[PDB]
């Protein structure tokens, strides 16, 4: 016996349609699930996930970004919000967070919005038209003097808020570090050049910086080499050390006896007479950067000249920049113009591992300096490059004019934009008046989810911030390590403003996306 | 290896591995209603594995669902239908103290203790933490006022704590006003309770009481009254099973040479309705059987207008009978030669109504000869709730029932517990040495509760209980009252507050055999060191 | 065994799959609402908006979205109408009141703040109360019959409905008592409403064709009994030691059965129902005395006859009594076509009223009791509760306006409590709005302040425009269901609040 309902209108293999209204609904918790695992990761005083890789290797986080970054997801609606935080952590360093909780939240509250009655051309008119208020109204709300940049003094004020963030409790030595391998770069500067090389034993106050980047290997060449001097003058270049090999087709033909017998003893002549001649030049230290010949190698070790073996293509350089030498193809031919001077080239060994550094300069002063990170956990040591690669992203963005301007972070301006942006909507006749009030409330993640992080009665610190509107900066807060509501002003706590710029764009760019779709085709398989 | 025996399916494990086993097994069937507990506490939901659904705060019934795999969590749960037998509340507080005093307990062993000395360290703090409660249950003999204070106590941390007030008095009245007995020279109130039922849609504040029973059934016939009051009515309990009759077995029926075959076929049925008119004759009023009346004997109560109900709970007819003064009869014969029956084998109500209540009608009976009659007809939005609002009922009418049947009450809400908790350690302490450790544990143990209550509220609460510590401590010491003691913890709003002030109050008995059975069943886990488990009988699986 | 979902984590789980059912009826509601062709099990087949029967033929795996379908059959036994509107409510209620549990301090809080709004609420939707005459009723029974496939005769079915009512008759009637016949054919507006009993049984007296076809002024006896040689209930066996007791004995069978109907002749019978049939003996020896006799009529319907014929049934013929037999006009056996049935009406002052319809398919036919039901029924809830409420929402938006009212004037951190029940009865009249929009947003706030200075009534008109005044529009429903189906709506939505974790196994244990 029968019954069942055909099927309306055929399509190929299988595919997956969406109601538009229903997805939103349906889409719209997709992403917030992913939401109330972002708010606990958030600000100091809130915690941290570990994941286990599809390879099976092992990460913990407190950065939201790379929560995602090791996450594998399928909802395309979440695929947004995830490209979100993705495409900004590339762009500008920190503020990652700030991202999805405002989408997320955004999406959250445009809900009440959709189900009251609007439709998701009004809900986007309505969030955008805040997007511009909210941008520009913080271009002003600032109050913060942008200071200038010089020494540690400002970048130490800057640099701890980003690091204090996730890392909470080391706020004050990590940070140190990072401003501490940043003022050895003269001051348009580069970012990628400060280096990071961590190294277990020790707890991680023992970390130091050096001036100049550190080699996890040995002087080639055997118990030949020094490994040790005294400001010695170095010279890198990349073509092998060895004989010249021929690039394309070439080998080696002997006619005769006179040809043999003197063939092996041609070869000793050339590899000499290169090396002596390079040694000569005063080149107390030879980096090799790609090939080693040991044929040749017998000359440099004898004189007493060291040899770093062949680095990687792009290490050679952030090397080279420290010497003040550059590299240069083809062996022999050396030019005092393209030589460099190097402080001390010793070998110290940290965790009882061989290692050759550049530490300290007298000196020429290295460009580029790494940070010498010693811990107890492979896993920690890598969630502390990350709050390291935060701040050197912050000095990334103090070092472009004119975006070297401080803004109250801590939630602060995150509470005073409450209210900034209801005004807007306050004032604005037609049905985004809604659309924008909503706007405003959603601003309520950063302030609720610093207190709820502390186990603060999230019912007392929102009415509590909302009474203090005082204006003195503000100026009003919140620490988890007092009692009722802190004041931003007095830790010396800021959060650098254009990061909240780009971060409260790119929430509203990527919610607006998610509110714009009506229909969902995903494929299978 | 071994060879020991014996394997397959017979195992046994040793010392160490079973210690925490047991412990862990312990904290299993405890963890998972540990957040019951407390005003501040929830209710749950069971999945008959089929769809079906079943919503309760209970601990007991909701361990039951549970399905207790293992000696040691079947044990607790065990443990916990004990208590409802001793009281009716708290079995889902019990386990806990159980289950922590094991956890302690092996923490000690695991200290290299050794469990004799630590099953005399509860052996003794609970003999001398009775010895507190002398102080702490007396004042609470004296002090219908707090009576509504101990049925409302028991509604909290419970779906019917929001109409608390409200059924409190539903509670207690049923059983005050209504309900009391006496076998052999003594006064209690039904350790089985009063008839209570539930009604399918309507109010949830709207569940009527009533003056009477209410005995869950519909009339025989249509063609009967649907109600007969007034007053000074005539109600008959006859498990008669007047219905029809036939031959008594063994007794055949060959006939012969008749031609009579129907000369006694009627006389069959004759022999009757002689006995149904025999009885319809002393009042009729109402007749209730438990066997049934049947439609060739219904015609016969239905003409004389009395209504007649068909196969009744025998439960029910006792308890009515019982109050209306009649007598559930069971034979016709009484003494020989007797027929029989009496005027004064009817009973005496009021009114005999079978009221409505949402696509179903039962007879209520209203009015009695001796007062004692209640039944609280419940009535809410789904079976689901209707359900778990009785089981609130059932485990409230009990903390009553013990109270009026023994003088002592006693503070709840963490304050007995939170006493003990300083009392025994601070003054219990005169062994000192290692069964000192011991006693500390038990004591430490009891903080399990007070904790619970708190930290069921999702902010942080490790402070209100440290508050509620000092504050009990301040009975004595350290370092004429007037009594700063004797306070508790108000779950509702944060902070201290004297419990005797509020209508909170739990009785003695609970407190006790509670705390007495918890020990008991940690013991007798504590002398455990190996589980030797035999596999049951395969199937013949046999290749031949 | 199985695992758990506890915490928020799952609370939502519970909460989004209550918002679920009820998007399942938002089409329902009276104006447009769509009637839903939904096919079941085994081979059954229904169609129509009446929830307890769109949802109950529909099954449902979670348990919050068990217990909300329970609140549809929970709420149509009660008052018998607010089948699609209290699921709808029901559910909504938990959708503005999620956001309050995580941001509120507790479910408990929210408990005790969902006590004083039922309390409140309750008041308010008593506030908008009318008087019901007990004719006239006939205008409220024409609200029931509106949503569903009766509208086309509004009119024929509000009379055939409160007329059933009016049958009996008594203080409570029992529907019980008013069979509801089903006659495939004919026209809507053919569908009379005998006064007696409708039955499908053939031409009476299956021994010959003899018996009269309908009977003016007949006399009638209903009986339980069977009417046939009765065998010795005491297990008898029979022992022929002589040598013609076995023509004897053949004869002793004939004889009961000749005495049998002897003694029921005697109350001067015409027409018997007895709910067994007779043996052919029987059949004669009656049939001789001109007396009609019908067998295999049903239990229930015996009891129908009881009323109408005013006969009491009996068994035993021995012990008859002239209070047994009754007085009902006529008797008449007409043929629906192809399909006999014979027809029993008449009698004064008899309860007992069998409403036979007519129309289309027996599909058709059945979604027009179905909601003829809804009739029947609403009218009962009126009748035995004569009051009545400011319907098209109005009540609803009443309610929300007045709690709105109170939200601000409470002191306490429990206030977005009593705020949520508030927002969450607006969006009663919401899809009433959004099934004959667009727009059911923009007319919305035109209520809100209507309700603040104009006056109670005055709800959403489902021609529809938007706005308009109930009173004037003539919409009102019975108190009694808007009443209970708020109620049913907030209690178990509180039960459900209750709930923290769920177990997926069972023992029993
Ligand atoms: N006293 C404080 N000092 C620095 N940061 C604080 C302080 N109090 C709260 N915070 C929070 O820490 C930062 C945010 O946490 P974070 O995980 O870094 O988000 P994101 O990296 O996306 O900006 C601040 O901007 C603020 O919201
Ligand atoms: N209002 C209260 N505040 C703090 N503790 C209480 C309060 N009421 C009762 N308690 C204590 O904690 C309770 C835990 O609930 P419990 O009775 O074990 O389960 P249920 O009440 O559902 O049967 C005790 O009955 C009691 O001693
Ligand atoms: N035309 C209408 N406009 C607004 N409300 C109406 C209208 N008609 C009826 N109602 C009320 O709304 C109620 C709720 O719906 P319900 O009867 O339970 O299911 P349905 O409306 O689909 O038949 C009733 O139908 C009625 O009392
Ligand atoms: F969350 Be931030 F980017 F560290
Ligand atoms: F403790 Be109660 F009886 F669940
Ligand atoms: F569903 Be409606 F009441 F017909």
């Amino acid at each position: 016996l029968p019954q069942n309902p055909n099927a309306g209108l055929f399509k190929q293999g299988y595919n997956s349609y969406s109601n538009a209204d229903g997805q939103i609904i349906k889409s719209i918790a997709a992403i917030r699930e992913l939401h109330q695992m972002c708010l606990t990761s958030m600000g100091p005083c809130g915690r941290n996930k570990i994941i286990v890789n599809h390879l099976g290797k092992i990460i913990i986080t407190n950065d939201a970004a790379t929560m995602l970054r090791e996450l594998d997801i399928v909802h395309p609606a979440v695929k947004v919000l995830v490209m979100a935080t993705e495409q900004q952590k590339i762009d500008m360093g920190d503020g990652t967070n700030l991202v999805m909780i405002l989408a997320g939240e955004l999406l959250n509250v445009s809900e009440k919005l959709i189900s009251m009655g609007l439709s998701a051309v009004e809900i986007i008119q309505g969030y955008n038209m805040a997007r511009k208020f909210t941008l520009k109204e913080l271009d002003e709300m600032v109050v913060g003097e942008i200071t200038d940049k010089n020494d540690k003094n400002e970048l130490l004020k800057m640099i701890k808020p980003v690091i204090s963030s996730k890392k909470y409790g080391s706020e004050d030595i990590l940070s140190e570090l990072v401003s501490e391998a940043v003022s050895h770069v003269l001051p348009y500067f580069n970012v990628d050049s400060i280096r990071v090389v961590k190294i277990m034993g020790g707890s991680l106050s023992n970390s130091t910086v050096i001036k100049g980047m550190v080699f996890n290997r040995e002087p080639e060449g055997h118990v030949k080499s020094l490994s040790e001097d005294k400001k010695h003058k170095v010279a890198v270049f990349t073509c092998p050390l060895d004989i010249a090999n021929t690039e394309t087709k070439g080998t080696v033909l002997l006619h005769n006896a006179q040809e043999m017998l003197d063939f092996s003893k041609g070869e000793e002549k050339q590899i000499d007479a290169m090396m002596k001649e390079i040694a000569d030049m005063g080149v107390e230290c030879i980096v090799a950067g790609a090939g080693v010949g040991e044929l040749a190698l017998h000359y440099l070790n004898r004189y007493g000249i060291l040899v770093l073996k062949v680095p990687s293509k792009f290490e050679l350089r952030r090397l080279c920049r420290v010497c003040g030498a550059t590299p240069l193809p083809r062996l022999g031919a050396p030019t005092p113009e393209e030589l460099g001077l190097v402080e001390t080239v010793k070998t110290m060994e940290i965790g009882g591992d061989r290692v050759t550094v550049f530490k300290q300069e007298q000196g020429e002063i290295s460009r580029t300096s790494t940070i010498i990170l010693r811990g107890a956990t492979q896993n920690n040591l890598d969630d502390i490059e990350r709050a390291i690669d935060d701040g050197v992203a912050a000095v990334k963005g103090l070092m472009k004019p004119s975006g070297g301007k401080l803004l109250p972070g801590a939630g602060a301006t995150e509470i005073e934009l409450i209210s900034r942006i209801t005004k807007y909507g306050e004032r604005t006749p037609g049905l985004l008046q809604l659309a924008i009030k909503q706007f405003a409330v959603a601003f309520e993640v950063v302030p609720r989810t610093l207190a709820e992080t502390a186990g603060l009665d999230v019912n007392e610190v929102l009415p509590n911030l909302y009474a203090a509107h005082n204006v003195t900066e503000p100026g009003a807060v919140k620490t988890d390590h007092l009692y009722k509501g802190v004041d931003i002003d007095g830790e010396s706590d800021e959060g650098v403003k254009d990061i909240r710029e780009e971060n409260i764009y790119d929430m509203l760019a990527t919610k607006k996306f998610a509110i714009n779709v009506a229909t969902e085709a995903a494929t299978t398989v | 290896s071994r060879s020991d025996t014996l394997f397959l399916g017979g195992e046994k494990i040793s010392g160490d591995d079973i210690r925490n086993q047991n412990v862990l097994a312990t904290m299993a069937v405890a963890n998972v209603v540990k957040s019951s507990l407390g005003p501040v506490g929830l209710d749950k939901m069971l999945v008959d594995d089929i769809g079906d659904f079943t919503v309760t705060n209970d601990g007991a019934t909701i361990l039951s669902l549970l399905d207790v795999q293992h000696p040691a969590g079947k044990i607790l749960v065990e443990l916990a239908q004990q208590q409802d037998r001793e009281i009716g509340d708290g079995t889902t507080s019990v386990v806990i103290i159980a289950s922590e005093l094991l956890k302690r307990a092996n923490e000690l062993v695991k200290n290299k203790i050794h469990p004799t000395t630590i099953i005399t360290g509860f052996r003794v703090a609970l003999r001398e933490a009775i010895r507190f409660i002398n102080e702490v249950l007396s004042t609470s003999v004296d002090t219908k006022e707090t009576l509504i204070n101990i049925a409302k106590t028991s509604m909290s941390s419970k779906i019917i704590g929001a109409d608390s007030d409200f059924f409190s008095n539903m509670v207690v009245d049923a059983l005050l006003a209504v309900k009391t007995q006496n076998s052999k020279g003594e006064i209690k109130y039904p350790v089985k309770a009063v008839n209570v039922l539930k009604a399918h849609g309507k109010s949830a504040t709207e569940s009527l009481l009533v003056p009477g029973y209410a005995l869950n059934c519909t009339v025989a016939s249509q063609a009967m009254p649907k109600r007969i009051a007034g007053g000074n009515v005539k109600i008959a309990c006859l498990d008669l099973n007047l219905q029809k009759a036939r031959m008594a077995m063994g007794v055949q029926i060959n006939i012969d040479d008749p031609e009579q075959l129907e000369q006694i076929r009627k006389r069959e049925a004759g022999i009757v309705l002689e006995r149904v008119k025999k009885i319809i004759d002393a009042g009729a009023q109402v007749v209730l059987t438990t066997k049934g009346i049947d439609d060739l004997c219904l015609k016969e109560f239905v003409e004389a207008k009395i209504m007649g109900v068909r196969r009744c709970k025998k439960e029910d007819l006792r308890r009515i009978a019982r109050a209306t003064g009649a007598t559930l009869v069971s034979s016709m014969s009484n003494l020989e030669g007797e027929e029989t029956f009496e005027s004064s084998y009817l009973g005496l109500c009021d009114e005999v109504v079978q009221a409505k209540f949402s696509d179903d009608e039962c007879i209520l009976i209203k009015g009695t000869s001796k007062h004692s009659s209640s039944s609280i007809i419940l009535r809410g939005a789904n079976d689901y709730s209707l359900d778990e609002m009785e089981r609130s009922l059932h485990d409230s009418l009990s903390v009553v029932k013990r109270t009026l049947e023994s003088g002592n009450v006693v503070p709840g809400g963490g304050c007995v517990e939170a006493a003990l908790n300083i009392y025994l350690d601070n003054f219990a302490t005169t062994v000192g040495s290692r069964e000192q450790l011991a006693i500390a544990e038990f004591a430490a143990a009891l903080l399990i509760i007070p904790k619970t209550l708190a930290v069921n509220a999702a902010k942080d609460s490790s402070e209100l209980v440290a508050k509620l510590r000092s504050y009990h401590a301040a009975s004595q010491m350290a370092k004429k009252r007037r009594s700063y003691r004797n306070y508790g913890l108000d779950l509702i709003r944060g902070k201290i507050v004297d419990e005797i002030h509020a209508g909170v109050l739990e009785p003695t008995i609970s407190k006790v055999k509670s705390l007495k059975s918890a020990l008991e069943a940690c013991v007798a886990i504590l002398r455990i060191d190996t589980m030797i488990t035999v596999d049951p009988e395969p199937p013949k699986e046999d290749p031949h | 065994g199985t695992d758990a979902s506890q915490g928020k984590g799952q609370i939502i789980s519970n909460i989004n799959a209550c918002v679920a059912v009820q998007e399942a009826l938002k089409p329902t509601l009276g104006p447009l609402g769509s009637d839903i062709l939904i096919v079941t099990s085994n081979q059954k087949t229904t169609i129509s908006n009446d929830g307890a029967t769109i949802l109950k033929l529909l099954d449902v795996v979670h348990p919050a979205a068990k217990t909300l379908v329970d609140i549809s059959r929970a709420q149509d036994a009660e008052v018998g109408d607010g089948t699609t509107s209290v699921t709808i409510l029901a559910g909504e209620l938990m959708k503005e009141a999620k956001p309050f549990l995580e941001e509120g301090i507790s479910s408990h809080l929210i408990m005790k703040g969902y006590r004083k709004a039922v309390s409140l609420a309750v008041e308010k939707i008593n506030e908008l109360a009318v008087d019901i005459t007990s004719e006239l009723l006939e205008r409220c029974a024409r609200t029931a019959m509106s949503s569903k496939l009766i509208h086309n005769n509004a009119d024929f079915f509000v009379k055939m409905c409160v007329d059933a009512v009016l049958s009996l008759d008594r203080n409570d009637l029992d529907d019980k008592l008013i069979g509801i016949k089903k006659i495939p054919g004919g026209a809507m507006e053919e569908s009379l409403f005998i006064n007696g009993v409708a039955f499908k049984k053939t031409f009476s007296y299956a021994g010959f064709e003899q018996q009269p076809k309908k009977f003016n002024n007949p006399k009638i006896l209903s009986l339980n009994v069977e009417l046939e040689l009765k065998a010795e209930k005491d297990n008898a066996e029979v022992r022929v030691e002589h040598v013609e007791d076995y023509q004897a004995i053949v004869d002793a069978e004939w004889q009961l059965i000749f005495e049998k109907l002897r003694q029921v002749e005697e109350t001067g019978a015409n027409i018997v129902l007895s709910k067994l049939p007779i043996g052919d003996l029987a059949t004669q020896f009656f049939a001789d005395r001109n007396i009609f006799c019908a067998g295999r009529v049903s239990a229930d319907d015996m009891n129908r006859v009881i009323q109408a014929v005013g006969g009491s049934i009996q068994s035993t013929t021995s012990d008859i009594k002239p209070e047994h037999l009754g007085t009902c006009a006529l008797f008449e056996e007409m043929q629906i076509g192809s399909e006999r049935y014979n027809l029993f009406q008449g009698c004064p002052q008899a309860k007992t009223c069998t409403l036979l319809l007519r129309g289309g398919a027996e599909q058709v036919i059945a979604e027009v009791e179905r909601s003829l039901h809804d009739a029947i029924m609403i009218v009962k809830r009126a009748l035995q509760n004569k009051l009545i409420v400011a319907g098209g929402g109005a009540t609803e938006m009443e309610v929300s306006k007045c709690l709105r009212d109170y939200s601000k004037t409470i002191a306490g951190k429990q206030q977005m409590i009593i705020n949520a029940f508030a927002k969450a009865l607006e969006v009663i009249p919401r899809q009433l709005c959004e099934n004959a929009g667009f727009d059911a947003i923009e007319i919305l706030n035109k209520l809100r302040l209507a309700h603040s200075k104009g006056e109670k009534w005055y709800g959403v008109v489902f021609e529809t425009e938007n706005i308009g005044d109930n009173f004037a529009k003539f919409v009102w429903e019975p108190a009694l269901v808007k009443i209970n189906a708020l109620n049913s709506a907030t209690e178990a939505t509180n039960l459900i609040l209750s709930v923290d974790e769920t177990i997926t196994n069972k023992g029993s244990e």
